[PDB]
């Protein structure tokens, strides 16, 4: 048995084709981010939009080179 | 011009063609029985010893026959095969 | 082309004449738009069908009305699209739609609360920024050392990626001091007061960390760098191409 | 260049129905001369843009059935009229005259889903754009459910007023010659699929031993309408077919071939194999696709049929050994636009033509032969002809060949195998007596 919250999304992949009988799938690669963000970042802004709400946290990241 | 050839196609008499499709099968069969009858005769005579020419002639002779025949045989067959002429 | 928000409670119009009338000089056609009296949204797409490529947006008290007219989803899909963008900043006007569309992008400009100043300054009334910090000669490259003027400035974070453009620095000593007791948002020389961002589809953005460096009052300091800035910014100073490989 | 000023139309009124996937024009015009010596000639005016692309050029009287020689000409271009009789210096005719062009309006919002309705937009001319000077003019759009104008224009005599199933425009008394300054863009509903065939190659044999004219054709085929959004997905696809949703959607399902009378053999085939989804019920070949054409999706694909020869050719009267063949031109979907079409007619090995008409202006026409099957010496003789802008079912022709063909060679294709064989077996006697 297979439930519809088990499969996560796919986030680098976009389907393009699939047969009548489901058989053969094909997939195609996403173009890489034009403002250089990972595409697991995109998936997350566009699935979770209205709640995912930080009020201010100072980011922690490496002194810019 | 358009209109005078539009004019003669119409007017004339339809085609009526030389042997039916439908009976060509028959034919078939009935020439590549006869075209192999033959055609061993050839090889017989050839294979036979005598004089030259008298096995020249009577190899020929009965070769030329069978030769129309296959001739004739391959296109019946051909048509009723499906692939015309 | 460009399109010229604004907002009179906070910042007048009238203090940015100079720059906008020396764009009016290079044919370049801007159509002026209020913040709270247009009522009616302002179109950046009709089916998929760019109508301006140029945004300038000039200081905000953030609000619901900026939220309404340009939300972010739709601000990346315009920037996205060859789309350049001005955008400016201070402790006295944080529009969070603005914040959170250069934390996209991957600059992270400062908080309300908090605001940078400098001990070590020539001037204690306000910032002065030596020529010195130009980190990008493409910019503008300084002929001779010069003072720009900035009044209650407010630095921002980089991230490590290759699109991001430091234009200006902060002075080493300088820090950021908020009015809470929050900690510094930026200590030092990692602190930038001026960020370019360039898409891979040569798209170009400008961030500038303070709403008194465009100021008419201040043209005698800093008029050839705004006015370099303003054309690197609009994709008209330093483009490059490829003829023939 | 212009040409001299010798009409007046004293009325203009135009219609264009956009309602079968391919822009139709009919404009009925009433002309009066001017006073001066008779003149026969006329000349419609198309703008350089639409005239590469128009496959169809009539003009007849109102009163007449019969047509006109209306011809094309070889930046305003220009297509000859000429009237049987001179036109009397003061005098009044009506005229009629209908134009199909191959243009179709571009999707407006490009991405749809499927399962949206697509809007498309046409780009053409107000005010009519004549050689002469116009009295009145109206125009007329109709063929669609709901228009929409795109930038209207602020001033409201130029407003089109809507009708119940047409968008009508006010008639304008007074409007100068070479007027061109208004271009006119308009969006309306459409729910065709689009077809265009950017290629399309259909070969015909003759055949006198069989009696039997076969036809095959490679279509490919290429769906115009508006691309989908978020790609395909079977899922949204397998879900609303189940409901009754299937009515008039923009992609193709499935074909509807029209053969001519009697057809046997019937064939459906592609490039990797032979399609299974295919049914052929009387005068009518309906055809599946492997995949559903979407927008922007290409299929090629080739289908055939065979047919009696007894309805194509006819032999002369004189003579019985002068034949004339009339092949029909198309028949394929619907409705159609071909972009290039190539007719080739192969007549029997020893055939000779003596004369080739065919009722649309085709492009270029050559003769050359091709070998085939049992084809010893020369083959066949292929005849072929070149047409550019073709439509479905209004391009509706029959090419008239006229060749002969003598028992001296109708009975040569036995004999020339006869040879071989005759050849083959001298060849092993001395072989083997050697
Ligand atoms: C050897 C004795 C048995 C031979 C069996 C052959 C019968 C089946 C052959 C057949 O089905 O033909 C298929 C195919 C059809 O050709 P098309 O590409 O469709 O022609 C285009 C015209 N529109 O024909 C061929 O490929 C070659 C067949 C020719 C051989 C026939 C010779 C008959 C015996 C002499
Ligand atoms: C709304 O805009 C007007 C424009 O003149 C301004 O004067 C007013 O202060 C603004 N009100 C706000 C932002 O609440
Ligand atoms: C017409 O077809 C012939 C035959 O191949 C070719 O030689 C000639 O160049 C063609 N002309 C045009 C104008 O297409």
């Amino acid at each position: 048995m297979i439930t519809p919250l088990d499969v996560p999304p796919l986030d680098y992949f976009d389907e393009v084709f699939t047969s009548e009988n489901w058989m053969v799938r094909i997939y195609q690669l996403k173009k890489d981010d034009a403002q250089g963000r990972t595409l697991r970042d995109v998936g997350e802004l566009t699935r979770s939009s209205t709640k995912t709400r930080r009020s201010i946290k100072r980011p922690e990241l490496g002194l810019r080179v | 011009t358009y209109e005078q050839l539009y004019k003669e196609f119409h007017s004339s008499k339809s085609f009526q063609p030389f042997i039916h499709l439908d009976t060509q099968p028959k034919f078939a069969i009935c020439g590549l029985i006869v075209t192999l009858a033959v055609l061993s005769s050839a090889l017989f005579a050839v294979g036979s010893k005598s004089s030259y020419i008298k096995k020249l002639f009577f190899y020929t002779i009965l070769s030329v026959i069978g030769s129309l025949f296959a001739g004739l045989t391959t296109v019946f067959a051909s048509n009723s095969f499906g692939v015309y002429v | 082309r460009t399109l010229v928000l604004y907002d009179q409670s906070t910042e007048p119009l009238e203090e940015y004449s100079v720059y906008l009338k020396d764009l009016e000089q290079r044919n370049y056609k801007l159509e002026y738009l209020d913040i709270n009296s247009t009522s009616t949204t302002v179109d950046l797409y009709d089916k998929e069908q760019r109508l301006f490529d140029n945004i300038i947006v000039f200081p905000t008290k953030g609000g619901k009305n900026l939220a309404r007219q340009i939300p972010v989803k739709q601000l990346i899909k315009f920037f996205e699209n060859e789309g350049n963008i001005l955008c400016m900043s201070s402790p006295g006007a944080v529009p969070n739609t603005i914040r959170l569309f250069l934390n996209e992008l991957g600059i992270y400009p400062s908080p309300k609360g908090h605001v940078i100043r400098d001990y070590f300054s020539p001037s204690s009334e306000e910032l002065v920024v030596s020529s010195n910090h130009l980190l990008n000669k493409y910019v503008y490259n300084a002929r001779k050392s010069e003072d720009f003027v900035f009044g209650e400035s407010s630095a921002a974070l980089l991230e490590n990626r290759e699109q991001i453009v430091p234009i200006l620095n902060a002075p080493r000593t300088s820090f950021t001091e908020s009015k809470g007791k929050c900690n510094s948002w930026t200590s030092g020389s990692q602190g930038f007061l001026v960020v370019g961002f360039q898409n891979l589809n040569n798209a170009r953005l400008v961030w500038i960390g303070s709403s008194d460096f465009l100021k008419n009052k201040n043209q005698d300091s800093n008029q050839e760098f705004a006015k370099e800035l303003l054309k690197w910014t609009f994709n008209e100073k330093s483009v490059i191409k490829s003829v023939h490989a | 260049y212009e040409p001299p000023a010798t009409w007046e139309n004293v009325d203009y009124k135009r219609t264009i129905d956009v309602s079968n996937a391919y822009i139709s024009e009919t404009i009925e015009i009433t002309i009066k001369n001017i006073a001066s010596e008779p003149a026969t000639e006329y000349f419609t005016a198309f703008e350089s843009g639409i005239f590469s692309k128009v496959s169809f050029f009539s003009a007849y009287f109102t009163n007449e059935a019969t047509f006109l020689n209306s011809q094309l000409l070889a930046e305003i271009r220009y297509g000859i009229i000429q009237f049987p009789n001179a036109i009397s210096p003061q005098e009044e005719v009506s005229l009629v005259i209908k134009s199909f062009y191959n243009t179709v309006g571009i999707p407006y919002p490009e991405h749809v889903g499927m399962s949206e309705e697509q809007h498309l937009l046409w780009e053409t001319n107000r005010l009519p754009l004549s050689a002469y000077d116009t009295k009145k003019a109206s125009f007329t759009l109709i063929g669609s459910s709901s228009f929409e104008e795109y930038h209207p224009p602020n001033d409201e005599s130029l407003l089109g007023k809507a009708n119940g199933n047409s968008f009508e425009f006010g008639p304008w008394e007074d409007i100068p010659r070479f007027s061109s300054n208004e271009t006119l863009a308009i969006v309306y509903s459409h729910n065709a699929p689009l077809n265009q065939v950017v290629n399309l190659r259909r070969d015909i044999w003759l055949s006198h031993w069989a009696s039997t004219i076969q036809f095959e054709e490679y279509y490919e085929l290429t769906n115009k309408a508006a691309k989908l959004s978020k790609g395909f997905s079977r899922l949204e696809l397998m879900k609303q077919i189940q409901t009754q949703n299937m009515r008039q959607t923009h992609f193709v399902t499935v074909l509807d071939m029209l053969l001519p009378e009697g057809a046997t053999d019937h064939y459906f085939t592609d490039l990797v194999g032979l399609v299974s989804t295919s049914h052929a019920e009387r005068d009518h070949f309906f055809i599946r696709p492997r995949f559903p054409i979407f927008g922007g999706w290409n299929y090629n694909f080739t289908v055939g049929w065979t047919n009696k020869l007894s309805d194509f050719l006819h032999v002369s009267s004189g003579s019985d050994e002068k034949f004339v063949a009339s092949i029909p031109i198309l028949n394929g979907p619907p409705d159609t636009v071909y972009d290039n079409v190539e007719l080739s007619v192969f007549l029997p090995e020893g055939a000779e033509i003596f004369d080739i008409d065919s009722p649309v202006p085709f492009t270029n026409v050559s003769i050359e032969t091709q070998k085939s099957y049992f084809d010893l010496n020369k083959g066949h003789v292929k005849l072929t002809f070149s047409y550019r802008n073709l439509i479905s079912q209004v391009a509706n022709g029959q090419v008239l060949i006229k060749y002969d063909y003598p028992k001296s060679s109708f009975f040569k294709k036995p004999l020339s195998i006869a040879c071989y064989i005759f050849t083959a077996l001298m060849g092993v006697f001395v072989l083997k007596t050697l």
